[PDB]
């Protein structure tokens, strides 16, 4: 059955160890896009990028919430 | 150098699983890319990472990392069926058999 390999593939994937920041979220996040914005490699910088309209996009989304009271 | 906290690594490597889930397997390579640069040695990150190439048909390169994982931990199962995923869709559906073959002998034998 391919189902089986599917999630034995996702169980391979899923790391050990959620545990270790108790909704601080926010600030281990700015902690890291600082770590990345000094790197010079295109797998840091393409993160970086990434890490960066992550949180373009959330201004977005407290807006909207804040539009829904 | 540029240096990353334990800490700061597994929080980067769980901002790639979590896009792994929301089937963005682009963006789980570009974190994990980044991950395995600062940390190649990082064992919990090429696992995660070569599923996700898995997801975004790159089994030319998920071929190049299961054979990795392979020859640096060879009593993992998990490495054999990701190799068997990986030839699959390089067309070696010859070659995908035997690698899921050798998946199946680890997975019952670590089992009983």
């Amino acid at each position: 059955m391919e189902r089986l390999a599917d999630r034995a593939l996702l169980d391979f994937a899923t790391p050990h160890r959620d545990l270790l920041r108790p909704v601080d979220f926010h600030q281990a996040m700015q902690g890291l896009r600082s770590v990345l914005a000094e790197g010079q490699s295109p797998e840091l910088r393409a993160a970086a990028i990434l890490l960066e309209q992550m949180h373009a996009d959330e201004q977005l989304m407290q807006m909207t919430l804040h539009l829904l009271h | 150098n540029i240096t990353l906290t334990k800490r700061q690594q597994e929080f980067l490597l769980l901002n790639g699983w979590l896009q792994l889930q929301c089937g963005h397997a682009e963006r789980a390579c570009i974190l994990l890319d980044a991950l395995l640069t600062l940390n190649p040695e990082h064992l919990a990150g090429r696992r995660c990472r070569l599923v996700a190439l898995l997801n975004n048909n790159q089994g030319e390169r998920a071929e190049k990392e299961a054979q990795w994982l392979i020859s640096h931990d060879p009593l993992q199962a998990g490495n054999w069926l990701c190799l068997s995923r990986a030839q699959q869709l390089n067309g070696d559906l010859d070659k995908a058999r035997h690698a899921y073959q050798h998946y199946l002998e680890l997975k019952d034998h670590n089992e009983s």
